[PDB]
RNA sequence: AUGUAUAAAAAUAGAGGUAGGCUACUCUCCUGUAUCGUAGAAGAUGGGCGAUGGUUGAUGAAACGGAAGUGUUUUAUUGACUUGUCCAUGAAAUUCCAUGAAUCCAUUGCAUACGACUUUA
RNA sequence: GCCAAGCGCGACGUUGCUUCGGCUCUUCCUAUCAUACCGAAGCAGAAUUCGGUAAGCGU
RNA sequence: CUGCCGAAGUUUCCGGAUAGCAGAAACUCAGAUCAGUUUUAUGAGUAUGUAAAAUGAGAGUUUCUAGUGGGCCAUUUUUGGUAAGCAGAACUGGCGAUGCGGGAUGAACCGAACGUGAGGUUAAGGUGCCGGAAUGUACGCUCAUCAGACGAAAAGGUGUUAGUUCAUCUAGACAGCAGGACGGUGGCCAUGGAAGUCGGAAUCCGCUAAGGAGUGUGUAA
RNA sequence: GUCAGCAUCAGUUUUCGGGGGCGGAAAAAGAAUAAGGGAAGGUGGCUGUUUAUAGCCCUUGUUGUAAUACGUCCACUGGGGACUGAGGACUGCGGCUUGCCAAGGAUGCUGACAUAAUGGU
């Protein structure tokens, strides 16, 4: 396996009004729920049910049930902001979310945008 | 959703008794109607208190001091079943005592198929120390180097393309 | 229980691969493939070490972890040492002739309670048969499987059977005698 | 979320019932329904008892001529075609005009083995079933039942899954070339901000 | 099917006479 | 009900007192180590009980009690043992040793035969003669009904003619290896006493002297 | 019908690779909200610039597809279009939604209540 | 009646002597007489007895 | 043909009258009386009966004239019981004169009471498909080779899950290996004999760390 | 005459938001920052210990009149959808200022279409 449920998992929220956020689990609560935690402002420190999240594969080293100052150092320190980036998968999630927000004019100019990259074709026979 | 109630009644006053004794109870209960209830159910079955004679003088929800602290919570009961005597003691690990009632409750309705009515609460208590915890499930919760990879995953946009993951 | 796991120490056997839960044993004496997909349990193998886990496994599933050990140790025995049963031919008035066929794959018993039926047993793959000059009237059943050699003696045992004779007077038969390893 | 015309669903590793269901609901939509690989299908609970449960089903009889009792298919299609059968208004015109829209069979053949195959999640048996609960294959049960071709069927899927991976191999082939030549045009990285 | 022996559904009639039985039930216990 | 082992139950109701056993034990082991002298340590050793009370016959008291349960009794620190630098001397405590009253040439020297056990090594290769059996190793100068040891014994013993007969000569034991379960269990019914009881005299707890040597 | 656009396989307590020598690498997965395709009087008329490709219509083919192969390629031409990048004309008053045999008649009797069946002509 | 785990009853145990009626026929059930296969018994063999699976096939 | 009003469904006396329920006609009454209702007070035995505030409604009589005088079902109290059914009352309910939603279907079950329509929202029951509506959310339990979705009862199951109580446990928990499992004593009777284990009575003992007048196999013993 | 589209209103209604009062432990937390206490599911260190090369729990102060959630209110406010248009001079109750008005029930602006749409049978 890569992915165990452990105090200072990185995991990214996909249910609830916190969707797409990144958070550390600071406590196992049960087999059911874990206490999260997150540097940033608009995410409150909360317990959580493991159906709401997905299990990434960062983890950092995190002592256990810290509290939100020592959380927000320790992710910093670690640096798991652009170390979630690096990954392939956080490119395609920010490419989806880049790709939804754009409008018609810019929806005009990439098919234009891609049509000159087809263009080419050109491969060596 | 429940809802912890300290609830302090006593009886009307009266020339025999003008300075009753005041009985306070920390009960659960989904609204203030319901607690006030369930406290006068309690009062009767114990100092035979008439509703009528009897008064409530303070109601209060009790929100969880450290709502973002894990605890492990034990909860006495007097189980009503088939033969209606019954006195059980669990122990539930969760951050609010509010919760660990609300697992108490779901929990014997499922094994034990007790209803609300039947179920009595005794004494809920916060088990601080680990070594006092007396339910396995409960202590391999509180070992250190906790760590299980996560199950029961299972995962409108019908007819998808490709098979499902389920994996990491 | 949360976490139940087992730790087996694996010998010099060469390839202890577990793709797709099918260990793929492969030792000095030979190679054994079995699967092991009959059980949800994870085969983490680690250097010299490997670890049957069950995660949140019920008494009835948990039962299994063991079972999967056993199999797998009896396996590495098997291509590492192997199974070597002797069975030993009791007989009172008829001689009892064993034939063996392609290196003894097949046993043909002939002159069973003076029957004139031929009994022919093929034996399970990965079992040869032969009679040892130690002793009169023994077999060897070698292989690497202990399911096939025990299942051929077994069958072997079981179509030497008698029926409608008192046993307790009647001793005719063939029996296991031992069960170990060939070295 | 959106229709096709005609949809062909790669039955293996589905449940019998969960894929019916939706299937017939899609089938009153009024969408064409190809269904493929129909003895790969899967059923909760062990073989024995859904060999137990046909055996029962086979026992429904008449004394006047069984031609006029219920006729028993053993063909894997004809199963998963009668758990849909019961699921739509069949002695209704609406519902006759439903079935006319299913399709099932056993495998994959030509005219389907070059078309895109969808799968339904909400019929799928590793989304849908506990881990270590027993369940039998719709091939495996009509193979005991009475059904014939399962041999044939296993051949044929044997060499279409060949074939299949050579034309997977040219197109995997291909694309690398397509992808190697992605990033020799500049723009890709030009104007890479509109997240494509 | 079923695997049944008998229709685990009853009849109109069996079940109205099951709280009937249920009625002898409470006279059991409560009178006779 | 649930999958759970039978637990049988017998009615010959000689349960031992179990932990007041061992108390008891302790107090026999304290009254002991209160004996005038000789500090003996020394109960048994893998002879029988007849054994053990010959040799506690010529004593006016062997007592093992359980290992290390005397040491732990007594304490490991010296202020809570009552002899003095048993420190030192608990670790080299051990096995089924007790104190005695009456010796010590007789332990040197006479050591009594008896019947050997598994875990030590036999003290050569003895064989089985094929055919008939013989109890003595032909020493006799063998009964033949001892038809149940035919059955009792697993060996390749073919029962003809209500005499146990070995298909093929099988060596009992063989020197420089240990005496597995099987070639103990032979060796039991056999007259193989490759065995000698021991003692030990390291020190004695002199309450005077108070040197327990560990020569 | 309004793009009637999309063919690996298997696993889910794992797969797929790349790069290596059934074993040592690291990377990817976490569904398609993807990829292909998509500017033009239902798509007009010319002119450049830069590819030297793409999309096809009609021929000529040879290889492939049998499970229901009725479709896949490779092409040799020919006729078009090209938006790859720029230009110049045209558009409307539809001046606020509607879109050769068989049969009968004969013959046979291997058949027959009557039809049918088998023959022959 | 004696006990009597237990909850005045009190289980298992124990004492006490004592019109109906039948031919053919059709199927069907197994609560199986035979046939097929197993288990047990002082079952040597043979012939049995008892007990299972079993309604295919007879009666 | 349409409209309006609309029962009784049974006392009380000898098939009839009286009354009840429904109308009509003609009166007096609104600073008045009523009520399938509840309080308060009085006594008396949580109920009872009597009297006097709340709430609601305009409240009263006289004549005379129709139809009705059954039953069925259910609750509760009670009277007996009986292998077990049930039998006898009382009680007010429901049907009956009444469609409609749900309960797959229905005289008695759950909702709901009806002019013709548009819209909205619900009851009961429901939301996989048939079938309108979440293959919703969260926490558990269950695997049936005759699951479940709705008396035969006393129990049985090395089926699973929670608990309650009592026990041992580094003086080493069970389990497994290596052993001991002794001496009087073959304790005493009994018989081809039984030496702990044919059997009948005893059930003592020294030593220990512990070994029974023996847990079973076994032995002619 | 028929049928449409929109707008501004009236009636009924449904569905999204925004802002602001008040309430409770005048939320609980929390964060930041000063005391003291305790320890662990014991970190650095050396199985055992008490913040060190991780930290955690308890109490108090402070930042404070913190925020937020929840409950409640606004004669606060911004949109989307549907159905309906009864009546027929003037009276009335009101608002803004003789007049004007969302104030005792829909009008206005356009279209298209009659060689058809609508309504039928």
């Amino acid at each position: 396996f890569k992915r165990y449920v452990e105090v200072g998992r990185v995991v990214l929220v996909t249910k609830g009004e916190y969707t797409g956020k990144l958070a550390v689990i600071v406590d196992i609560v049960d087999h059911k729920r874990a206490l999260i935690d997150s540097p940033c402002s608009e995410f409150p420190r909360q317990v959580i049910r493991y159906g709401s999240v997905v299990l990434t594969h960062i983890v950092m080293k995190l002592p256990r049930g810290a509290r939100s100052g020592i959380v927000a150092k320790k992710w910093k320190a670690q640096d798991v902001c652009n170390k979630w980036a690096s990954s392939a998968w956080a490119k395609k999630l920010e490419a989806k979310k880049v790709r939804s927000q754009l409008n018609d004019f810019d929806r005009f100019a990439v098919m234009r945008l891609k049509k000159q990259r087809r263009e080419q074709v050109n491969v060596a026979v | 959703a429940l809802k912890e109630y300290q609830v302090v009644g006593r009886k009307v006053p009266t020339e025999h008794e003008p300075v009753p004794k005041l009985f306070r109870m920390r009960l659960f209960a989904p609204n203030e109607s319901v607690a006030k209830s369930r406290y006068w159910y309690f009062l009767k079955m114990i100092n035979k208190v008439k509703k009528a004679t009897g008064e409530i003088v303070a109601i209060n929800e009790i929100s969880e001091p450290k709502p973002l602290k894990a605890k492990v919570f034990g909860i006495w009961i007097r189980y009503d079943s088939r033969s209606g005597t019954h006195n059980m003691y669990k122990e539930f690990r969760d951050t609010t005592r509010v919760g660990a009632v609300e697992a108490m409750y779901a929990d014997m309705a499922a094994r034990h198929r007790a209803r609300f009515r039947s179920i009595r609460i005794l004494k809920v208590v916060e088990v601080e120390k680990k070594e006092d915890v007396r339910r396995n499930y409960v202590k391999q919760l509180l070992n250190p180097h906790l760590k299980f990879p996560l199950p029961h995953r299972r995962t409108k946009k019908v007819f998808a393309p490709h098979r499902p993951s389920t994996f990491y | 229980d949360i976490y139940k796991d087992e730790t087996l120490t694996i010998p010099k056997g060469v390839t202890v691969d577990i793709k797709a839960r099918n260990v793929t044993v492969t030792g000095p004496r030979g190679t054994l493939k079995q699967n092991l997909r009959h059980v949800d349990i994870e085969m983490k193998k680690q250097g010299n070490t490997i670890k049957f886990i069950v995660w949140h496994g019920s008494r009835k599933h948990n039962a299994c972890i063991r079972s999967v050990y056993s199999i797998i140790n009896n396996m590495i025995i098997g291509v590492t040492q192997g199974f070597r049963y002797k069975m030993r031919l009791v007989y009172a008035h008829f001689p009892i002739n064993i034939n063996l066929t392609e290196n003894g794959t097949v046993v043909e018993i002939r002159n069973f309670l003076g029957e004139r039926i031929t009994r022919v047993i093929k034996c399970l793959p990965g079992v040869t048969v032969s009679i040892s000059s130690a002793v009169k009237d023994e077999i060897i059943l070698e292989g690497n499987s202990l399911e096939n050699v025990s299942q051929s003696a077994a069958n072997i045992k079981q179509i030497c059977n008698v029926r409608n004779k008192d046993i307790r007077k009647f001793l005719d038969g063939i029996y296991v005698s031992e069960r170990g390893n060939i070295e | 979320s959106e229709f096709q015309k005609v949809v062909v669903i790669d039955a293996k590793g589905h449940l019998l019932g969960r894929l019916a269901s939706v299937v017939a609901k899609q089938l009153l939509g009024g969408q064409k329904v190809v269904v493929v690989r129909c003895e790969e299908l899967n059923i909760s609970g062990h073989f024995f008892r859904n060999k137990l449960k046909y055996l029962a089903y086979l026992r429904k009889a008449c004394r006047y001529n069984p031609s006029r009792g219920a006729f028993h298919f053993r063909a894997p299609s004809r199963i998963f075609q009668k758990a849909v059968r019961g699921m739509l208004p069949h002695k209704t015109a609406r519902g006759q005009a439903a079935l006319e829209h299913l399709q099932a069979v056993e495998g994959i053949p030509p005219p389907f083995d070059k078309q895109k195959r969808v799968v339904v999640p909400a019929a799928l048996r590793v989304l849908r079933l506990k881990p270590g609960r027993k369940y039998c294959t719709v091939g495996r049960l009509s193979s005991e039942v009475g059904w014939k071709y399962n041999d044939i069927v296993a051949k044929l899927e044997e060499r279409r899954k060949v074939k299949s991976a050579a034309f997977y191999q040219a197109k995997l082939a291909k694309q690398k070339k397509i992808a190697s030549a992605k990033e020799a045009s500049p723009v890709n990285q030009k104007l890479s901000q509109f997240g494509y | 099917v079923s695997l049944k022996k008998k229709s685990k559904r009853r009849t109109t009639r069996l079940r109205s006479r099951i709280e009937k039985k249920a009625a002898e039930s409470k006279r059991k216990q409560k009178r006779a | 009900p649930k999958s759970r082992r039978s637990k049988v139950l017998t009615l010959a109701q000689t349960e031992k007192k179990g932990h007041e056993g061992k108390a008891a034990l302790f107090s026999g082991v304290q009254q002991s180590l209160d004996s005038f002298d000789y500090m003996w340590i020394f109960d048994v050793t893998n002879m029988r009980n007849t054994y053990l009370k010959r040799i506690r016959d010529d004593w006016k008291r062997i007592f093992m009690g359980k290992t290390k349960v005397m040491a732990k009794a007594l304490g490991h620190t010296p202020e809570e043992e009552h002899a003095e630098n048993v420190s030192k001397l608990t670790k080299l405590l051990h096995g089924a040793v007790g104190l005695l009253f009456t010796v010590i040439g007789y332990f040197e020297s006479f050591v009594q035969n008896d019947f050997a056990r598994a875990g030590a090594v036999a003290p050569f290769t003895h064989v089985i003669p094929a055919g008939p059996v013989y109890s003595r190793a032909g020493q006799i100068p063998l009964t033949h009904t001892l038809e149940p040891q035919v059955r009792q014994l697993g060996m390749p013993t073919v029962l003809k003619n209500g005499v146990v007969t070995l298909l093929a000569d099988f060596p009992l034991c063989t020197e420089g290896q240990q005496l597995d379960s099987r070639q103990t269990r032979l060796l039991k019914l056999f007259g193989i006493t490759a065995a000698e009881f021991k003692v030990g005299l390291l020190g004695y707890y002199s309450k005077k002297g108070a040197s327990v040597e560990f020569l």
